[PDB]
């Protein structure tokens, strides 16, 4: 009930179907030539890092919680970050 | 490599492209590491630095979908006779195509493909919607009518037990539905037109050929099961050829065509079924005739007529010399059967029960040419008979039953007045002389009337019953008046009177008559005078001398006997008290009143000659020569 | 010098006392030697001049008649006051004698405006001038004449003034003269050689005195010659018409149209038909001029008839130029509305909007007063019928004086104006929706609003018809339960007929943020999911949720997560600290960077 | 010679004035009410040869006083 | 089922039988007893020679206890009708007093009215107005100056003339004859 | 309670969470169910504190204030082979412009 | 002579007072008939109100006509 | 010739009003006598009021008559005012 990311640099990331899901991009894959590696060669290690963080604090906070903490992003991959989330959702 | 813009050369990408698409439209086989890489490059080209390529990709994009869907329209045609088995083939695998490769394109589909025209209704399409269209221009330009007439060969199969494939017209049929994607307003016209034009026209036509051909050679009894299930082999046939939503369009002209050319044939026979009994016969015509828009009335109006004349001969024929019994009896019997028979096969429609009250109402208030309605006259001694029950006879619980079933023929005579008067005045008559079953039971009558007819009806009712509720305690209560009279009381007969209203009785006749009183009648008529004067006033209490009855004890004959007589006869033996003979002037001047009467009591008194004669001077003496129990 | 302007402030024994920086002290539109020479302060007067003349020609602001009036000079304002003896003072001081106010005002028309005699003849007598107007070029005669002043007029008139003086709208001092009777300056002015003239809308004075209402300069101009048949039998007709409509006599009525029909059949060689139309007017229950000496006895058993005889003499004679035409048609429509019958007024009301419209300038408080009648009476209607088709129509009609409006070459329409159109249009579109309808009826409204919102209208503070839809100050009009603006029915049939859910105001400010600063977080759900965009920024730095009161994030009726992605948190800090992105990120995440500072 | 021991007779009864109708509910007097026919109550009378109703001259008697063909009094006594 | 109804109903299926000169109670539909409609014949030797003026009656919800409406569809000119076919009976008055006559000398509503004796009262009223309250105070003007000239002036008849003469073609046309016999008349 | 953890072992890191501080043993048959490696056959290394495999979660300091989805924490990991143990490599992540 | 006048009450009940009295003298006897005072009652026969003040012989009633008695009332 | 006047406070003021008069005469006088605005007098004779214009003689009102004076999509419009003036 996993799938397998795999960054630009080599590193992998196993995160669960359904916080990997919220993406539409990732929705697109999985669902075509069969129904589980994923290669992204263009993401590099620190931005995939923090898409994943970002999938499990939307899941968990979905409608819960009645304050929610802000999420940390430093101002050093912001560029790269708002390209990567723009090609996946 | 990076997600940052760049010069892309779409030389080597569109070729890169486009065998994957051909291997996915296809249904072949693409391995995920390619799939997968597949992915950003529509990306990059979407995001090229000088001047995006996104129209440049749709235009080869629907090139390349016309090529493919022309190829495949070549080969369908060329291919002969096997035609509908191909077009399935080639369908299952475009279909499943087309929406893998709308997932490819989603870039592209997001954004740049959005800018479409707004919900104000060509231009721009998605691609999904796009190979749609190609397959639409395919099924439209080229071939339809030859995949029409093949689909309606197929299923002109019918009266042969031929299956034709059952997988491959259902999805010939079912494909024409997807346009889905368009179907913003229309979902269903292309298929509606289409299909639903020339399938029911033939239908309508084979069926109309059937029917002649059943017709033929058969009667009219083995007719409607076999429309019966003519019908019932059409809706399992159309549940696994068409559309859900085309089931009563088919079922509907079918029924047209069958039942409505011929309802002149069935009416004939609709005459001579309700005549008989023909319990199933029935169930059969009336399921037919209830999907004709027009066809019901006349065997409503057959019905009507069969139970009218059914209830004539059960009620007039059997008269009997005079009993008011059979007629409620034969009357229940009739409503009870035709109920039951409407209840059990004729699945309780509304508009029977108005025919059985409208034939029910008229066999109940007949009238004869010379006569009148004589219903409520008979109504009435039944209910009499039913409540006098100061002889054995019946039960003191069965008699609510006889009522509560009584109560639905009384809800038919039209004319419920004259019913009313001569209720009234024989239920006085039985209410005076105390010869009712006990009690308890006329308030059940006087329920259920005011119950099924209204309180005006029984205004006049509930009045006398309460008076001769309350005469009783008014003399118990009052009996001791006479006891607390301080001076002695020297009244030696023995008294129960009844005190009644003015119009709530109706024997309100006008006297004419000035009879004499009897010696202590006097006395006694001013000491209930003046009391009851004193126990309430402002009353005028008028003496009537037709209904008050005392008795006579004598003991000079060998055998003592009481006589239970009314006050004629009893001022007739005071006249006769003075002289043993009596002759008719003192016998006039006795009293004063029409000589009718006192000659009627005479003659009754020698109808049994307690006295004898030795007119208008004629001398009757007592006669001790009379003797009985 | 606090107190001296805030009070009268006599005070000779401080206020006389008290270099001199207070020469000018003048302030608020105010000035010390205004109020000096308003109240009759002859000390503080003299006080003033003696310490400084320099300011006696300023002018400042003043309400003398209840409201303000600005740039009144001291002699103006002296003039009108009377008080006679600050003006030969300031007049013997050297005060300026033809100093004009901001609307070409003379002293002189200021002094003949109340009546003051005297001091109109000392002023003349000093070198003053006869001939100045106003801006709208109403001479001092012509006022003067208006009332009855008939003691000024004559010396005047002595002092050698012209008589004939067309302002812009050509209306001599004739025209003044029979709006308010004063048949004795009629006769004065008749004798010294008066002309007989007409206006802008072809009015001779003798109907202008009909339809004031008069009764005996009418009979004056039925005498006196140079006038035919025509002119007469016009002036009676008009005078009938005007007893009935704004008086309520009927005998006089009749009075008047028989001898008017009798003088008209006169004699058989010279007999005058009826000029009458070949069309017949639905409003008018197609009613005609009763040609004929006996329909007209008997006549004053119905009064209905009389009403549209009244209505049709005044439609024909006078034209749609006028406004009075339309505003009788209407009050008529109003009395019979208040007599509990409703079918009638609409009709009436309905002729009476078009023929105001094919009349008269776009965007006019006539026109548009007309809109709140319609408004009113539909909103009494539906409180406890009504057609589809007349709702449509009076759509129909707005929308067009809207287009009409908008089509302008120069476009110099304030939004101030265009607000109520806006307004009214909301609240028909309100009482619309309260009633069923067809199927037909229901596409053309459709189409009618589309049209209209792809119109691109424009309101106060750069305001889109979406954004009144959402706001609690629309509802200003009317009274009723017209369903007090904000409500989620109008803006639900705007999104759908499509309305743009992200256009900005003059402060930047999207539909969201006045729905928020509103509260009502229905319609921001509703918004939200249309279209619209969470994470605006208005021109300061604030978003849709910071403008939220306690109530609304208390009950929690907006859930920032389902409609926040990572693209809203990477554009927030990339704009909050200031990065350089042009260049190096495709152009379209460089237009939504943009949109989410 | 003859003799009697028991004597049974009835009689009938009338109210000795008009034996009319009440004029106020629109009825026979010898019949209920309206208000009471909507599911036992006795009937009045006047000082004048009028006879009127109870429950009718009760509800007049809310707001007025005398006879409604007589404006003069009312005495409810008998 | 109220007091109202029954009293409605009740006095309906008594005058089913014939009255003398005002009795036309036309299609109601029993659903609503309140709204009813009469027609006024019209006297015999009055100025209404043959007329028909139908006519519309309102009963209040307490009806024994309220006094109903009464209004006139087509228009006449008399010094005691509104212009809207109103009518200024006094016995239509709630019991109230503000001085407008003698309350006791049965000027107001009492219980013991009917829609018999409110007919009659209003044919009474039709034949012979009062001029010291106008309705209207033209047609009092008018009704004066005729009473004093005695037959001088006939503005008035020739008005009422038209008005009868156009009510009597109506009638001629629906259904009734109209009498005007001095015989057919009485009942 | 529910605490979020990342585990990572060269170029690996897998995301999951825990329910209040559970026993190590339940990580390590998460891990298992993950990888398929038996679970006496891992260390579990924090970063010098070697987590003795018996004891609950919540003396090994992983509490609700630091292991918050928002930025989770760390554990290694080093499956000790048939010779020997590894030497504790966990790799970094590039280093961003 | 003899009248039946018409009553409040549905049932009229005779007079026969002489074919030329007055007025005055029907109310009284309507008033002993009835108990209604004659400053109350007022009497129509046709459509035209009786004054008071006049005799029966100016109507040229006949002897089998019928009066409908009204409550006063003005307008 | 002289009729009282029934005013809020009870007291009966004689007015010597002719025949030949009106309504507004007869408001001046009571204007005269008592000072009541205009716009809040009512003339109620006989449970009816008096018409604006229409003279006492054609209303029919005699000697020692009695008047009260108790307090008391609508024509929401006004007359067009625009001119210099
Ligand atoms: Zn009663
Ligand atoms: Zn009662
Ligand atoms: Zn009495």
């Amino acid at each position: 009930m996993y799938v397998k990311l795999i960054s630009s640099d080599g590193h992998e990331f196993i995160v669960k179907r359904e916080h990997a899901l919220t993406s539409g991009t990732i929705k697109a894959m999985l669902s075509g030539p069969g129904q589980n590696e994923v290669n992204f060669r263009e993401i590099p290690s620190h931005v995939l890092s923090k898409v994943c963080m970002y999938f499990t604090y939307k899941v968990r906070y979905t409608n819960s919680s009645t304050e929610i903490p802000e999420f940390p992003i430093a101002p050093e991959i912001a560029l790269e970050l708002l390209m990567a989330a723009n090609f996946l959702d | 490599m990076s997600l940052k813009p760049r010069v892309v050369d779409f030389d080597e990408t569109w070729n890169k492209l486009l065998t994957t698409i051909k291997a996915v439209v296809m249904l072949e086989y693409v391995e995920r590491a390619t799939w997968n890489d597949r992915f950003s490059d529509i990306y990059a080209l979407c995001v090229a630095y000088p001047e995006p390529l996104g129209e440049r990709l749709y235009t080869e994009t629907k090139i390349f979908l016309e090529n493919h869907v022309r190829h495949l329209h070549k080969r369908v045609l060329e291919s002969e006779e096997q035609v509908l088995v191909m077009y399935h083939r080639y369908w299952e695998e475009y279909s499943k195509g087309a929406d893998y490769m709308d997932c490819l394109y989603r870039y592209l589909n997001t954004q740049f493909i959005k800018k479409n025209k707004l919900t104000e209704a060509e231009p721009l399409m998605e691609i999904g919607e796009l190979a749609l269209d190609m397959w639409r221009k395919l099924m439209v330009e080229p071939l339809q009518a030859i995949l029409i007439r093949m689909l309606l060969r197929e299923i002109k199969n019918d009266r042969g037990g031929e299956d034709p494939n059952q997988k491959v017209i259902h999805g010939v049929i079912n494909s024409f539905v997807h346009v889905e994607q368009y179907k913003k307003k229309f979902p269903l016209k292309f298929y509606q037109e289409i299909f639903e034009s020339p399938f029911l026209t033939e239908t309508g036509e084979y069926y109309k050929q059937e029917a002649s051909n059943l017709l033929q050679e058969s009667n009219c009894s083995q007719y409607m099961e076999k429309v019966l299930g003519r019908l019932k082999d059409e809706e399992i046939r159309c549940r696994k050829y068409l559309h859900p939503s085309s089931y009563t369009k088919v079922i509907h002209e079918c029924q047209q065509r069958m039942v409505a050319d011929h309802l002149q044939f069935l009416h004939a026979e609709c005459h001579n079924i309700i005549r008989q009994e023909k319990k199933n016969d029935m169930a059969n015509m009336y399921v037919l005739l209830r999907a004709v828009s027009t066809g019901l009335p006349h065997m409503i109006q057959e019905l009507q007529n069969h139970i009218h004349d059914e209830g004539l001969r059960a009620t007039s024929n059997l008269t009997q010399e005079n009993m008011p019994t059979l007629f409620v009896e034969s009357v229940l019997e009739v409503h009870g059967k035709f109920v039951q028979l409407i209840n059990t096969v004729l699945n309780g429609d509304q508009h029977f029960m108005s025919a059985l009250d409208k034939a029910l109402t008229s066999v109940v208030n007949y009238r004869e040419p010379k006569s009148v309605c004589k219903a409520p006259e008979l109504l009435a001694k039944y209910c009499d008979n039913l409540l006098k029950k100061s002889a054995k006879g019946m039960t003191e619980n069965e008699v609510e039953d006889r009522l509560t079933s009584f109560i639905t023929v009384f809800k038919y005579i039209d004319d419920k007045d004259v019913f009313q008067k001569f209720y009234a005045r024989m239920l006085a008559k039985r209410l005076i002389h105390g010869l009712s079953m006990s009690m308890d039971s006329e308030e059940a009558m006087i329920n259920k009337l005011k119950q099924a007819c209204g309180y005006e009806f029984t205004s006049k009712l509930h009045r006398m019953y309460t008076d001769m509720s309350v005469s009783a305690d008014l003399n118990n209560k009052f009996n001791n008046f006479i006891k607390n009279q301080d001076t002695v009381i020297d009244l030696g007969i023995s008294f129960q009177i009844y005190v009644l209203q003015a119009g709530a009785w109706p024997l309100t006749q006008a006297p004419s008559s000035t009879f004499a009183i009897p010696q202590e009648l006097e006395k006694s008529v001013q000491m209930f005078e003046l009391f009851y004067s004193q126990h309430f006033s402002g009353r005028k209490l008028t003496w009537l001398h037709y209904l008050c009855t005392g008795e006579v004890k004598m003991n000079y004959l060998g055998k003592p006997y009481v006589a239970m007589v009314t006050t004629y006869q009893m001022a007739v033996l005071l006249a006769f008290n003075n002289s043993e003979t009596v002759s008719y002037k003192e016998l006039q001047d006795s009293t004063q009143m029409n000589e009718k009467e006192l000659t009627k009591t005479i003659k009754s008194l020698l109808d049994v000659k307690m006295i004898n004669h030795d007119d208008a001077e004629s001398s009757f003496s007592l006669n001790m020569n009379f003797s009985s129990k | 010098t606090a107190v001296f302007n805030a009070a009268r402030d006599g005070k000779l024994r401080l206020l006389t006392k008290l270099v001199s920086s207070l020469i000018s002290e003048k302030t608020n539109g105010a000035t010390p030697l205004l109020m000096a020479a308003r109240y009759g302060h002859l000390d503080m007067v003299e006080f003033l001049l003696e310490q400084c003349s320099a300011s006696i020609e300023v002018g400042g602001s003043v309400n003398f008649d209840g409201e303000t009036i600005e740039g009144a000079p001291p002699l103006w304002a002296a003039s009108a006051a009377g008080h006679l003896k600050v003006v030969q003072s300031l007049l013997n001081h050297g005060a300026s004698v033809n100093n004009t106010t901001l609307t070409n005002s003379t002293p002189l028309r200021a002094a003949c405006f109340d009546g003051h005699l005297e001091i109109v003849k000392y002023l003349v007598e000093h070198k003053a001038d006869l001939e100045v107007s106003n801006r709208h070029g109403h001479t001092c005669l012509m006022i003067s004449c208006y009332k009855g002043h008939k003691e000024i007029a004559q010396y005047l008139l002595e002092k050698g003034a012209d008589v004939n003086r067309k302002s812009v709208k050509g209306n001599t001092a004739l025209h003044d003269c029979a709006e308010s009777g004063s048949l004795d300056i009629m006769k004065m002015l008749l004798m010294y050689c008066a002309k007989m003239e007409k206006d802008g809308y072809g009015m001779t004075p003798l109907l202008s005195a009909s339809v004031t209402g008069h009764t005996n300069i009418v009979d004056f101009l039925t005498h006196h010659a140079q006038t035919s048949k025509t002119e007469r039998i016009n002036a009676l007709e008009l005078l009938g018409a005007t007893f009935v409509d704004k008086k309520r006599d009927l005998l006089g009525a009749l009075k008047y149209w028989k001898k008017a029909m009798n003088m008209r059949y006169s004699d058989r060689t010279n007999i005058i038909s009826k000029p009458v139309p070949q069309t017949l007017i639905m409003a008018y229950d197609y009613a005609k001029e009763v040609n004929s000496a006996e329909e007209l006895e008997g006549l004053i058993a119905d009064p209905d008839e009389m009403r549209m005889q009244a209505l049709l003499i005044r439609e024909r004679i006078l034209g749609p130029s006028h406004p009075d035409t339309s505003y009788y048609i209407r009050y008529r429509g109003a009395v019979y509305a208040d007599s509990g019958n409703f079918k009638r007024c609409i009709n009436l009301w309905k002729y009476a909007l078009d023929m105001q419209q094919s009349n008269l300038d776009p965007l006019s408080p006539m026109t548009a007063s007309s809109l709140l009648s319609f408004a009113e009476l539909f909103s009494f209607m539906l409180q406890d019928t009504v057609t589809f088709d007349d709702l449509m129509g009076i759509l129909c009609k707005s929308v067009l004086e809207i287009e009409r409006a908008i089509k302008q070459t120069q476009c110099p329409a304030d939004p101030l104006q265009l607000n109520k159109a806006l307004s009214i249009i909301l609240h028909l579109i309100c009482l619309l929706e309260k009633v069923p309808c067809t199927l037909e009826q229901d596409h053309f409204k459709k189409q009618t609003i589309y049209r209209f919102l792809k119109l691109h209208p424009r309101g106060k503070n750069n305001f889109s018809p979406l954004h009144l839809a959402v706001d609690k100050n629309t509802t200003c009009v009317g009274r009723y339960p017209v369903c007090k603006f904000p409500s989620l029915q109008v803006t639900a049939i705007l999104i759908e007929c499509g309305a743009d859910v992200n256009v900005r105001d003059s402060d930047d400010n999207s539909p969201l943020h006045i729905a928020a600063l509103n509260n009502h977080p229905d319609i921001m759900n509703l918004l939200i999911k249309s279209g619209a965009h969470f994470d605006a920024t208005n021109l300061h730095k604030q978003t849709a949720s910071d403008l939220l009161d306690e109530k609304e994030i208390a009950k929690n009726l907006i859930q920032p997560i389902n409609h926040t992605t990572l693209q809203c948190l990477a554009a927030r800090v990339i704009v909050n600290h200031r990065i350089y992105y042009k260049g190096h990120i495709p152009e379209k995440l460089e237009t939504f960077v943009s949109l989410h500072r | 010679r003859f003799e009697v021991k028991k004597w049974n007779a009835v009689a009938l009864w009338a109210w000795d004035i008009v034996v009319d109708n009440c004029a106020i509910c629109r009825n026979h007097i010898m019949d209920l009410c309206i208000e009471c026919q909507a599911n036992e109550c006795t009937v009045a009378w006047g000082v004048c040869n009028h006879a009127f109703h109870f429950h009718c001259i009760s509800r007049w008697l809310k707001t007025r006083q005398v006879c409604p063909l007589d404006n003069r009094e009312w005495e409810f006594q008998k | 089922m109220t007091s109202s109804q029954k009293a409605l109903m009740l006095e309906l299926k008594s005058l089913q039988e014939e009255p003398v000169e005002g009795f036309r109670i036309t299609l109601v539909d029993e659903s609503d007893l309140y709204n009813w409609e009469v027609a006024i014949f019209g006297p015999p030797n009055t100025l209404y020679e043959g007329g028909y003026f139908k006519a519309h009656i309102k009963f209040p919800i307490d009806y024994p206890y309220s006094p109903p409406t009464f209004r006139f569809l087509t228009k006449m000119w008399h010094p005691n009708i509104y212009e809207n076919g109103d009518v200024c009976i006094s016995i239509l008055h709630p019991p109230v007093d503000d001085p407008q006559s003698g309350e006791l000398p049965s000027e107001r509503w009492n219980p013991t009215q009917n829609v018999r004796t409110i007919l009659l009262s209003v044919i009474s009223l039709l034949n012979e107005p009062n001029t010291f309250s106008p309705a209207n105070v033209d047609a009092s003007v008018m009704f004066r100056k005729w009473r004093d000239s005695k037959g001088k002036d006939k503005e008035y008849a020739e008005i009422i003339r038209k008005q009868v003469s156009a009510t009597k073609a109506e009638a001629e046309k629906d259904g009734v004859k109209v009498p005007t016999t001095l015989a057919e008349y009485c009942i | 309670m529910d605490v979020f953890l990342m585990i990572r072992r060269h170029k690996t890191t897998i995301f999951t969470d825990a329910k209040e501080s559970s026993t190590v043993f339940e990580l390590k048959r998460i891990v298992e169910g993950i990888l398929k490696r038996p679970p006496d056959e891992q260390r579990l290394y924090k970063d010098d504190q070697l987590l003795d495999d018996g004891k609950t979660l919540g003396e090994c300091g992983f509490t609700s204030q630091t292991a918050r989805p928002q930025a989770p924490a760390t554990v290694g990991l080093a499956f000790r082979a048939d010779d020997t143990f590894e030497a504790l490599c966990i790799e970094p992540f590039s280093s961003p412009p | 002579m003899q009248i039946f006048v018409k009553t409040l009450t549905g049932k009229t009940i005779t007079l026969e007072v002489e074919p030329s009295d007055t007025i005055e003298n029907v109310k009284a006897k309507i008033q002993d008939k009835e108990g209604i005072p004659p400053d109350q009652q007022r009497l129509i026969f046709a459509g035209k109100q009786l004054e008071d003040g006049r005799t029966l012989s100016d109507y040229n009633i006949q002897k089998e006509s019928t009066l409908h008695l009204v409550l006063r009332l003005r307008g």
